């Protein structure tokens, strides 16, 4: 009953301040881990020479 | 085959070692009982008991029983070896002479016995890590005595000191400048590498980046543990460019006296506002050098840079590292010492950071931990010298020290040593 | 026959060799299990140049992996093609050198080198008649730069008539990863110049430039760099292992590239190199192979070849072609760029032809050039060295393991003299 | 600063408490989670037992509770090593570095995809020798 | 099957035997009802060594219980595992000895020993091939120290060829329990040097300090001390009962540890001993076992072994391990402690291996040592005896049964001669 003081959902006891966002739960819940991207590795690296074709 | 021994003294060191040991155990997947559920990287920190669990290579020392007993009764009761948790009976009570002349002399023998019984099992000892808050009597005294004993008992083995100097204005005790300056004199000629960890900087980082306005000690300990893991991960995780403990002092120490470095870590963002951005390598390495993110309350813009060693962990690429370092060199606000054309050392590791459930930190691929030797560090020594001088002008609190057996004239020697140290810094900092 | 052994040290050298042996095995049709599975008879025709036989008919390379830290071999043994190497040949210390030249050359290297020298002696007496030694190492690392060159001295003092080959990866200031490259680099090259019969230099920044510009792939890797360097390795000796119009060995190159005994530092290059998307637009011809082989941007070094004059050049062609096109176009390129070729040595370009091209390609070219442009590398390295040394920075750690500043003074004086001597002939006129 | 004789029941922090807390015969060994480990009263309304360490009842013969010990405790070298040449395997513990078990030994499928992946793939050996 | 019979008298001997038989039954899987319920077949080939077979498939120990008072046997029969002993092997008087050696060795012992001699003879020809006798008793008491030693004399007269070992609990000066120890202590110790082939000393003070320092248990009792002694004595004859790589029996130990007929006093020790807190936290290896077994404070005798030099030592490893490590451990401890070993005899440490570790462990070590530091206990006892005898205190109680001071003087003289002759080898140089 004191939860809604505008001082609880802010500056809580050693915890995250409740910036209440809503993430897309269809993804993003199991093992997603931030970052810009997977730094997409260039297709073909070591067979550009000796093309094997 | 490669191992390092960890020493904790003073309740601050104990409480930060606790945080280090949740993090290492969770990183290696070991449950609190010490058993592994289901290669041999753990050999860096742990040792097989012969059948089943693993035991850490750590020792805890204190003259006050409460913290050690809380450790013995906490959730990690079944992990630590029972007779390496050395506890005394009566606390030093912020008196450096108490912890260095009367009470610590009785416990140093047991500590040395345990250190020997740990080192004989080890075969490829990399070195020692030591944790101790500086402003406390028992911490300073036992750190000094242990370091002095070890330097003559073992000789040339590397030793790393993770010291927490007092904040510029924020303070807890009222006499901690005295024991801080004394312990600094003691460890100046005994420690190969000492790092700065004044707490007010961590409070600022937690307030700004983590956005927690009332942080508790656990968060600070968690950050320090993350930094330790970042430093050490190269020994127990494969990487494209690995660096050992011995590959720190060979590249960070221009002169034998100058071995105090300050560290920074990045990225520090909560999971709440990290999903919204990308955190590329260039911006994380810029934030690493950004002055307010240094966990030492010193302004790097007020002095020159001497040497920078940075560890990248995750999926970083050497071309990206070179592209970032070129921009850092191009930037004008940061200038290096004249007689070092190149001053960067770079390490790269694959295993991305781990996150503790219920913690504040967030789980990314790319992380950077930077350790810098710079000429700007003289400010903290000057301000502590001033605080010492104001108190020592009228011999305040001197009786509490002189009645414990420590000689009156010892303070003058430490004062002269500090003056010599700042003289050496200002002499090195000039260009040719 | 005219057989040559492989030894390697330092992590950079081990990474280079771990892919060079892959290239050799792929060319000769040898599986990672050591059993031949090729199709042609010429594949086993000169397998002796690099391989030994064991009971049961399996092949083993004669390479000796040697250093102070076991982690890199712990990695490479689990890696691809790590099963070929003889498990006895691995020799590693338990301390590591910590990128300190003193620790890698005086206190740990001298102690450890007895076993590796013994195994080298055994492998040397094993062959019917040795041709020479070839080395892969990096000059920026402590254990490599020190222990490798000490081993070179020890091998030279016993085998004064054989050939010495070194592939040295020198530190360029553009991509710097350590703080102490100049010291150990100059210390290593001091001893290297007196004993090595041939040394050619490679640059990581130059390799990055090649990978960005010619192949145009967005994410280069150490594997890619090692592979192209290994192709350069193979192209030198392919003529020694396969028949051709004009067979030319290591001693051929030695007599034909070195006018004076102290000028044995080279820069190399490989052609063709094309991007994946443009590989079908190019129509493989000797003319374009030559124009690419002489491109300045295609060199594997930071040295700019048009900043100086070529003392001599050599080309190794692989594949089937007429000799008339090759030598006529060699004359053409010599005439059109006569300003960049020294005048008192007429006809200063070697041509050699081998009838077996590399895998998957019809024609290939390997270029080795001795020119005066390489002085810039030593100039910048010496500048860094003197900047660090004038203040005695990082010096007491080198001094604490038996050396003094007199050695460093001698090294810098010798290298400055070397640079002056190397540039002397550039302005020499007939 | 010397050891004190027994003064208080095991449950306090007077000297030499840990051993009798570890002893299983004492009723002190086995404590409750709500005893300490408690943020607040309303969170939990039933106890749970946690037990103090994992120690056998008898000080000697303390390697009990390990199922492997009973199994291997009545085997001798002769039955261990001279079983039968038909189904005998080597039990010696060689040097760690010699048994690294490289990647292709770890997974064989890579091995047979390789070869026709990159061995014997498009070699063109043309020799202009007038006799050949 | 080279059996041995067991004899015990006095309260201490009865208690030690009660614990020893419990330990042996636990090792061999025997119920308190005497029914076998083991798992492996290795528990039955040598079950006849300690147990005779009766009707119904049950087993009975071949032990003799002897005393002057019935309370001791009334307690042991009521105690656990009291159903193993047959009622016939109990033998007791009705008067008691009262710590009076004369009463137990001249008046009551002489008239009572006929029955015990009869029963021990019956048990002796019960077995096919007797191996020897083992006695457990205390010298500081009356009935044991008198009647048991007189029985020792009689049995040695009857069987000169068999071997007799004794486990003697001597009075320790620190833990003083009775006021008339030195008299009967000297009187007993005189009568062992002529008969006992092996004697092993045990001290209650040493047991107490072991429990307080190594075990760190707050409230030890006599049960734990008995358990320690039972384990230590059981580890002696493991090789005689179970197969192993190097079998060794009591005769081997005697020949291998006795340089001269009058130096048959030993100090024993057991390993590994650890507290309850550190049960799982330390590793069981041959180096750790051999490091602990040679600790000065781990011995079962109050004497400090680092004040003298060993003549011979013997170790009986149990479990499965490698013999090279064992032998190298003895060689290392012999080289690092050359000052604590007599020099004119080389290789003075014996090794034995048995393949069956005790119940509840995986390896164990029993150590037996003959060293010149054992004489300190005899010197202290001699001092007490002389000081108490110069005033003829308590002497009339002994003289009241025809006992004379002439043989008191002879006993103390012979014991002093023992001390002198046994210590003169400490400084003997070849
Ligand atoms: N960052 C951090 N600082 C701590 C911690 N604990 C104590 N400190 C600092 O240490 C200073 C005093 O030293 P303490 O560690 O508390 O105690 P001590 O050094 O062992 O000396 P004593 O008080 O005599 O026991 C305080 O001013 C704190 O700022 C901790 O857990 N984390
Ligand atoms: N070609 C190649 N060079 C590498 C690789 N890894 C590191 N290097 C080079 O090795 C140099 C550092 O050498 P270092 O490790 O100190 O030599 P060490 O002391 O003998 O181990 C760097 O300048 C890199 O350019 C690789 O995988 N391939
Ligand atoms: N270790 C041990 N010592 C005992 C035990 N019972 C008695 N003693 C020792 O034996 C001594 C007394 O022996 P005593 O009973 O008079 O021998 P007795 O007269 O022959 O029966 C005391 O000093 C005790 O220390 C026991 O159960 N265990
Ligand atoms: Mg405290």
């Amino acid at each position: 009953k004191e939860a809604k003081y505008h001082s609880r959902q802010v500056e809580p006891l050693g915890k995250r301040m409740e910036r209440n966002y809503e993430f897309p739960q269809e993804v993003h819940q199991d093992n997603f881990k931030f970052g810009v991207a997977t730094i997409n590795s260039e297709n073909t690296a070591k067979e550009v020479m000796f093309p094997q074709k | 085959m490669r191992e390092v021994i960890s020493i904790h003294v003073g309740q601050g060191g104990i409480q930060v070692g606790n945080a280090c040991w949740e993090l290492f155990c969770l990183e290696h997947g070991i449950q609190p009982d010490g058993q592994m559920p289901s290669d041999d990287a753990f050999n860096t920190f742990f040792s097989e008991t012969g059948a089943g669990k693993h035991v850490p290579r750590a020792v805890f020392l204190d003259l006050e029983p409460t913290v050690i007993d809380e450790v013995r009764t906490g959730t990690y009761r079944q992990l630590f070896h029972p007779e390496q948790l050395i506890s005394g009976k009566e606390d030093a009570a912020n008196n450096f002479a108490r912890g260095h002349y009367t009470i610590g002399k009785e416990i140093v023998d047991l500590c040395l016995d345990r250190i020997r019984k740990l080192a004989d099992n080890c075969t490829g000892l990399q070195g020692f890590l030591v944790f101790n808050s500086v402003g406390g009597g028992t911490g300073s005294g036992l750190g000094s005595l242990l370091l002095e004993r070890l330097s003559v008992d073992y000789g040339k083995k590397s030793k790393l000191g993770f010291t927490i100097y007092p904040s510029p204005q924020v303070s807890t005790a009222v006499v901690e400048p005295y024991n801080s300056i004394l312990s600094t004199h003691s460890l100046l000629e005994h420690t190969d590498v000492a790092v700065m960890l004044d707490n007010e900087a961590i409070y600022d980082i937690c307030r700004r980046n983590l956005d927690i306005e009332r942080p508790t000690y656990t968060n600070l300990n968690r950050l320090i543990a993350q930094v330790i893991s970042s430093l050490t991960a190269s020994l127990r995780f494969d990487g494209a460019l690995n660096v050992d403990i011995t590959e720190f002092q060979t590249n960070l120490v221009p002169y034998p006296r100058i071995h105090f470095m300050l560290s920074s870590y990045a990225p520090i963002i909560s999971a709440e506002k990290a999903y919204h951005e990308q955190l590329s390598v260039a911006e994380i390495t810029n934030s690493a050098f950004e002055p307010a993110n240094m966990m030492a309350k010193c302004d790097p813009r007020h002095g020159k840079y001497m040497a920078c060693s940075m560890m990248y962990r995750g999926d970083v690429v050497p071309k990206d590292v070179n592209a970032s370092i070129a921009t850092i060199k191009t930037k004008r606000t940061i200038q290096f010492v004249d007689w070092c054309p190149t001053g960067f050392k770079v390490g790269i590791n694959y295993q991305p950071p781990t996150v503790v459930p219920g913690g504040d930190l967030a789980k990314v691929m790319r992380a950077v931990c930077m350790i810098s030797n710079s000429t700007a560090i003289a400010e903290v020594f000057s301000r502590l010298d001033h605080k010492f001088d104001l108190m020592y002008a009228k011999r305040a609190f001197v009786h509490w020290y002189v009645g414990e057996g420590m000689e009156e004239g010892e303070f003058s020697e430490a004062r002269e040593d500090l003056a010599a140290l700042e003289k050496d810094y200002e002499e090195v900092g000039i260009e040719t | 026959m005219r057989e040559i052994v492989h030894i390697q040290g330092g992590q950079c050298g081990n990474q280079i060799g771990a892919k060079f042996w892959e290239v050799i095995s792929d060319e000769h049709g040898i599986d990672p299990t050591g059993t031949y599975h090729g199709d042609s008879d010429l594949q086993l025709e000169r397998i002796n140049v690099y391989y030994n036989e064991a009971t049961g008919g399996r092949y083993v390379p004669r390479a000796i992996l040697m250093d102070l830290e076991p982690g890199t071999m712990d990695s490479v043994r689990a890696g691809p093609f790590g099963q070929l190497f003889r498990p006895d040949n691995f020799v590693f210390g338990q301390t590591g050198a910590g990128n300190n030249w003193a620790k890698g050359h005086y206190t740990e290297g001298a102690e450890l080198i007895d076993s590796v020298l013994d195994v080298v002696r055994k492998e040397a007496e094993g062959c019917d008649c040795l041709q020479g030694f070839q080395i892969t190492h990096s000059l920026g690392g402590g254990t490599g730069s020190g222990m490798g060159t000490l081993l070179i001295s020890k091998v030279r003092e016993e085998y004064p008539d054989r050939i010495m080959e070194t592939f040295s990866v020198v530190p360029s200031p553009k991509v710097s990863d350590t703080v102490v490259e100049p010291y150990n680099a100059t210390l290593s090259v001091h001893q290297l110049v007196e004993n090595a019969d041939e040394c050619m230099v490679i640059d990581n920044e130059a390799l990055y430039d090649i990978c960005f510009r010619t192949l145009k792939l967005t994410t280069p890797t150490y594997g890619d760099l090692n592979h192209l360097v290994s192709a350069a390795m193979s192209g030198v000796t392919c003529c020694l292992r396969f028949p051709g119009q004009l067979n030319s060995d290591l001693r051929k190159l030695a007599v034909n590239l070195i006018p004076f005994p102290r000028l044995h530092f080279f820069m190399i290059g490989f052609a063709p190199l094309t991007s994946r998307g443009s590989q079908q637009y190019r129509a493989l011809t000797v003319p374009e192979l030559t124009q690419q082989m002489f491109d300045a941007k295609n060199m594997m070094c930071a040295a700019d070849p048009r900043h100086g004059r070529y003392l001599t050049a050599s080309a190794l062609f692989r594949g089937r072609m007429s000799t008339k096109e090759v030598d006529e176009q060699m004359l053409n390129v010599q005439n059109k760029n006569s300003s960049y070729f020294v005048e008192w040595i007429p006809n200063n370009i070697k041509s050699s032809i081998c009838d077996i091209p590399p895998k998957g390609l019809k024609m290939a070219v390997t270029f080795v050039g001795n020119s005066t442009a390489i002085q810039e590398m030593f100039k910048r390295v010496a500048e860094q060295f003197t900047a660090m040394f004038r203040r005695k920075a990082f010096l007491h750690w080198y001094t604490g393991e038996g050396m003094d500043e007199m050695e460093f003074t001698e090294a810098e004086s010798n290298m400055n003299d070397l640079v002056s001597e190397y540039q002397q002939y550039q302005d020499a006129t007939a | 600063t010397t050891e004190p004789e027994k003064k208080f029941n095991s449950t306090v922090l007077i000297g030499n408490w840990y051993e009798e807390r570890c002893d299983p015969n004492r009723e002190q060994s086995k404590f409750y989670n709500e005893r300490k480990f408690a943020d607040n009263n309303y969170q939990k309304y039933t106890l749970s037992e946690n037990k103090f360490q994992d120690t056998s009842n008898s000080w000697l013969n303390f390697q009990e509770n390990k199922p492997e010990v009973k199994n291997d405790q009545f085997i001798t070298m002769n039955m261990q090593e001279y079983k039968k040449p038909s189904e005998q395997k080597r039990n010696s513990e060689l040097k760690p570095f010699i048994v690294k078990k490289s990647h292709f030994d770890k997974n064989p499928h890579e091995l047979e995809e390789y070869r026709e992946k990159w061995t014997k793939s498009a070699h063109t050996f043309d020799r202009m020798y007038l006799g050949t």
